[PDB]
């Protein structure tokens, strides 16, 4: 709960009346990609 | 009250790496930290000047004082400069001047902007229009009044009327002369009576001490000079020795250059206060009851140091 | 009071063409943003900075070492970091301290000359005060401060006192003041010529202790009523 | 040309006699201005020499004067920063971000610090 | 595109969110930086069309709290965040 | 007019907005 988070911060089980920055948000990724060029020169060992 | 630091510089490479060009090519991987220190450093630099200007240079133009120096009594030669001397200043700048005492690799002083000639001119300048003048050069156009009539003026100022003053003339003048003259007994008899004054400059003195002395400390490495490390150890290993001294002598000089804006803070606080005085206490008189000296005030004459100022309040 | 409020209003014109032409008129405030934004611009240049390291950049280091050889590039690129942004906080604090004491003085004049008016010479502006304005600026507050200056000054001759029937007088207000042939009283800022007289006048002892005493009429209101 | 001052050696300017209310200041009373075509260099002027006409009868009076407005400027806040200790660091990576937690408290001094400095601009 | 993902453009490993640009690279030049060297933009390898390299969306977090001794309510201000996401 | 002006670092907005000092 935020308030259990802002009582961690505070390192106490009561909490003043404020605004306290408890901690950061981000968004995690949803997958990975891969891009590379038009790497298609195989080599002659088909052929050979 | 101090109103200035002694501007200082610090080169880096001669600093961390002395002579040694291996050194400064790893120094430069470190960023620009060097370019912090050298800005922070031209900073205070400069507001030492700002200081110096914002105290001395109250007055834009410079007053002399007329070849007749009788004041009604009132007797200015020991704050009125002497021309005798080289460098004209006053009997009580002179004792000032003699009470406070006053490239080593990388460490360098250099010259305020305002010589002590010039701050004398400035002095005198201040002086003379207090003196010829009374608050009338602070406000605007300097107009002349005898110091008899400058003195009922501030008599009223405080309260007591002008016929105090003029009924008592030659007592008061006496006594200004007697407090005048026990000026320069007091400072050359107590001579710590420059403390104040003399503080700023040991600590300089003991700050630039301290960090040229930390070179001897290894930081941990097996030795202090670069030349051995470099000379004994192949680059392989010899780079960690070097991380570790450039490290320490890098933190070192962050320290040296943070405790003196810290310093700085304090010296500007002393010169806005010096500028408050001048400001309030000679263009004018104060009814700031304390902020003039002890008891009510009448008037204040200042006097160059060093790094500072001197009020005769 | 015409003559007043038209310089009133053409210094006020005036303002306007200053700031406008002056090249780096609010300088004091650019300086507070400039600061603000070299130290961020240089703390994030610090992040290109090996600080010794083989690589700035986390991910190479992650890549061609092992963990157990990365664990000191890591720490090593750690501890400079931690020691950069230690640094950026403590000129933070500096720089605090300093628009504190700038903010301090800023509330000081607002209360002195806006809220009221100061007798303290050169505090609220250079010359004798009347009153300030103040103005919102992005990150400071700049002050429009009305002063008052002497000008068009004449010499004149004077005396400490004028006296009469054998006792001296001195003036209330202001200054004994003649052109060569009549004595007047003056105020000090403003050549005011008043005629001599009780009403501005009060006697204090006998004429030969002052030095520089003048003789002139004083005269008295009530001897022309003749009640 | 080559002039000698207490800060040093100047290389590139002319030193002359006359004295200006100087632009760039070198130091020692020495500064430089354009001369208008080259490079000067001078002792500083501090302003006009006035003997201002003293003696023991004379007053001067203003018979006339000026109100006159002046800006006066004076920072009052600077910009609230907050840092993200993670992010800086090392960039919102997990194996780094794992290695950070063993530095301890440093994140909430300097965190608190920026706070009570964010609020004391307010 | 315009989603948070991890990316690798023949190596620059990094992570963020794809969207198209109008920046014209010249035809030598693979990769953008802006101003203290951040990874603004990059040109994919194989269509050769132009991207931005915006980070993902971050801010912190504080929570309003009438007080403990008041009540258990709290509300929650996401810095920097717009509510047309999380 | 006369005066104009991530990686982790932000800017928060003062309380009192430009309106409110004005
Ligand atoms: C007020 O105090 C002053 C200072 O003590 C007195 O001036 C001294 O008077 C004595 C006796 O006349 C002289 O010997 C001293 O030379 C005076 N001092 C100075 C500096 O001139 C003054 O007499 C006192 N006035 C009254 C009315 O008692
Ligand atoms: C002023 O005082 C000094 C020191 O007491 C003295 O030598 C000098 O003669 C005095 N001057 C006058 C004009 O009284
Ligand atoms: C008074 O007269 C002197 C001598 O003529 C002159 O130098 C000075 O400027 C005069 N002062 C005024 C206020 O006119
Ligand atoms: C001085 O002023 C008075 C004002 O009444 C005038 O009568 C007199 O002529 C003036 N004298 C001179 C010398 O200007
Ligand atoms: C003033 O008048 C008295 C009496 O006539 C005389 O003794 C004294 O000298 C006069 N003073 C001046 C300054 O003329
Ligand atoms: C400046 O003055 C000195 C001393 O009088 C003189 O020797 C020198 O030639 C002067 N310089 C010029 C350029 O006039
Ligand atoms: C005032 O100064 C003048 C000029 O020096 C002088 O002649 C005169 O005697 C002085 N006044 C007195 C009362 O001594
Ligand atoms: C790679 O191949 C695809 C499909 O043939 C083509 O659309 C694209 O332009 C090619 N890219 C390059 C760089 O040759
Ligand atoms: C909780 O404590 C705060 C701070 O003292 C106070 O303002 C508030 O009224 C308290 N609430 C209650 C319900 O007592
Ligand atoms: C939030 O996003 C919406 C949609 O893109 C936009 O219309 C709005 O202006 C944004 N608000 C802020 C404060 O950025």
């Amino acid at each position: 709960d935020p308030l259990s988070e802002t009582k961690c911060t505070l390192k106490s089980f009561t909490v003043e009346k404020g605004i306290y920055q408890t901690s950061n948000f981000r968004v995690q990724p949803t997958e990975s990609i891969v891009r590379f060029p038009n790497i298609t020169n195989l080599c002659p060992f088909d052929e050979v | 009250l101090p109103v200035s630091m002694t501007k200082t510089s610090v080169d880096c490479t001669m600093y961390i790496c002395g002579d040694s060009t291996e050194c400064s090519n790893l120094l430069l991987q470190y960023g620009s930290f060097c370019t912090q220190l050298k800005r922070a450093l031209t900073g205070i630099a400069v507001e030492q000047d700002k200081n110096t200007q914002e105290v001395f240079a109250q007055v834009k133009q410079i007053y002399k004082t007329p070849p007749i120096k009788y004041f009604g009594g009132f007797n200015f030669s020991q704050i009125l400069p002497d021309p005798s001397k080289p460098s004209k200043r006053s009997f009580i700048e002179d004792l000032l001047f003699n009470k406070v005492t006053l490239k080593f690799k990388g460490l360098t002083v250099l010259p305020p902007l305002l010589t002590d000639e010039m701050i004398a001119q400035y002095t005198s300048a201040l002086l003379a229009g207090t003196i010829t003048s009374g608050w009338t050069f602070g406000a605007g156009a300097a107009l002349q009044i005898p110091f008899a009539m400058q003195m009922a003026y501030r008599f009223n100022g405080i309260g007591v009327t002008q016929n105090v003053l003029y009924e008592n003339q030659k007592l008061i003048a006496n006594q200004f002369n007697s407090a005048i003259g026990k000026i320069q007994d007091s400072l050359s008899s107590t001579a710590s009576a420059l403390g104040k004054l003399q503080d700023v400059v040991n600590h300089n003195a003991q700050a630039l001490n301290t960090l040229v002395k930390q070179l001897s400390s290894k930081f941990g490495a097996i030795s202090s000079v670069l030349n051995d490390i470099f000379s004994r150890l192949d680059p392989p290993e010899a780079e960690v020795q070097i991380d570790r001294l450039i490290t320490g002598r890098l933190q070192s000089l962050q320290t040296y250059v943070t405790q003196q804006l810290i310093r700085a803070a304090e010296i500007r606080a002393s010169a806005n206060l010096a500028a408050t005085k001048m400001s309030e206490c000679v263009l004018g008189q104060s009814k700031r009851v304390d902020f003039c000296g002890k008891g009510y005030h009448l008037m204040s004459f200042p006097q160059s140091a060093p790094h500072g100022v001197v009020f005769l309040h | 009071q015409k003559l007043i409020a038209n310089q009133f209003n053409s210094a006020i014109g005036k303002i306007q063409d200053s700031l406008s032409s002056t090249a780096s008129a609010l300088g004091k405030l650019q300086d507070v943003v400039n600061h603000n934004a070299q130290a961020l611009n240089t703390l994030v240049k610090q992040l290109s900075s090996k600080f010794g390291a083989i690589s700035s950049v986390l991910n190479d280091i992650f890549s061609r070492l092992d963990p157990p050889e990365a664990e000191v590039q890591i720490d090593r690129l750690i501890t400079g970091r931690l020691q950069s942004l230690q640094t950026y906080v403590t000129q933070q604090l500096i720089r605090a301290a300093e628009i504190r004491a700038s903010a301090n003085l800023a509330a000081t004049k607002m209360s002195e000359c806006v809220l009221g008016q100061s007798k303290r010479v050169d505090f609220c502006g250079k010359g004798y005060h009347l009153m300030s304005f103040p103005q919102s600026a992005p990150h400071g507050v700049v002050f429009l401060h009305v002063t008052y200056v002497p000008a068009q000054e004449k010499n004149f001759t004077t005396a400490p006192a004028i006296c009469h029937d054998g006792k001296a007088h001195f003036p209330r207000e202001g200054v004994f003041v003649s052109n060569g042939t009549h004595w007047f009283v003056t105020q000090r800022n403003f050549y005011e010529p008043q005629i001599i007289t009780t009403d501005n006048t009060f006697v204090s002892g006998n004429c030969d202790v002052v030095i520089g005493i003048v003789n002139n009429t004083v005269y008295d209101p009530l001897q022309p009523e003749l009640d | 040309n080559v002039f000698q001052t207490r800060a040093g050696c100047l290389i590139g300017a002319e030193y002359v006699n006359n004295s200006y209310e100087c632009d760039i200041p070198i130091g020692a009373g020495i500064c430089a201005s354009y001369q208008t075509q080259s490079i000067i260099a001078y002792t500083m002027s501090l302003g006009a020499e006035n003997s201002v006409a003293y003696s023991n009868n004379s007053i001067a009076i203003p018979t006339n004067f000026t109100i006159s407005v002046t800006t006066e400027i004076l920072p009052v806040s600077m910009t609230k920063t907050s840092v993200d200790c993670t992010m800086y660091i090392c960039g919102d990576s997990t194996e780094c971000s794992n290695l950070l937690l063993q530095y301890g408290s440093f994140c909430t001094q300097l965190k608190r610090a920026l706070t009570g400095i964010a609020v004391e601009q307010d | 595109k315009n989603k948070c993902v991890n990316f690798n453009f023949n190596g620059l490993k990094g992570t963020g969110v794809l969207t198209e640009s109008n920046k014209k690279f010249l035809p030598f030049q693979q990769f953008g930086r802006d101003i203290a060297d951040t990874t603004d933009a990059v040109r994919d390898p194989q269509t050769l069309e132009i991207l931005d390299i915006t980070p993902c969306s971050f801010g912190g977090v504080s929570v309003i709290t009438p007080g403990t001794n008041t009540s258990n309510q709290v509300a929650v201000l996401y810095q920097g965040v717009n509510c047309t996401e999380v």
